[PDB]
């Protein structure tokens, strides 16, 4: 069916930015602990909390 | 009149000036002679903190858990 409103429509230049979700998703139940304080390590690269 | 010059207390006795460094030995001795009533009026406690315990004569050494050797060189401590 026809849309009751007419749509603004046309080509436009878009950039893909460096921030993707697959580089940011991170979850941790249990894993490595810090040697001094016996607390979880820091950062998703180290499976941190 | 007592001032501090770095980590040491220098006393200038008004001339009865005599400037000299107060040895921690004599400060400890004069702290140990303070009566219980005197230093309990100064805020100290007879059981948990006497003034003469502010002078260090025996250092407690923490166990290795306090100061661990986190060797990351995979061979060198």
């Amino acid at each position: 069916k026809k849309l009751m409103a007419q749509i603004f429509f046309g080509p436009t230049y878009y950039q893909r930015l460096r921030h993707m979700v697959d580089d940011k998703i991170h979850a941790r139940a249990r894993g490595p602990m810090q040697v001094l304080t016996r607390q979880p390590v820091e950062g998703r690269s180290r499976d941190g909390g | 009149t007592i001032r501090k010059d770095g980590l040491k207390l220098v006393g200038s006795w008004k001339k009865d000036p005599e400037l000299r460094v107060l040895s921690t030995e004599e400060i400890l001795n004069i702290f140990k002679h303070i009566s219980v009533k005197d230093f309990t009026s100064l805020g100290f406690n007879e059981v948990f903190s006497r003034p003469e315990w502010m002078i260090l004569t025996c250092l407690p050494v923490p166990p290795p858990p306090v100061r661990p050797s986190i060797s990351f060189n995979e061979s060198q401590r």
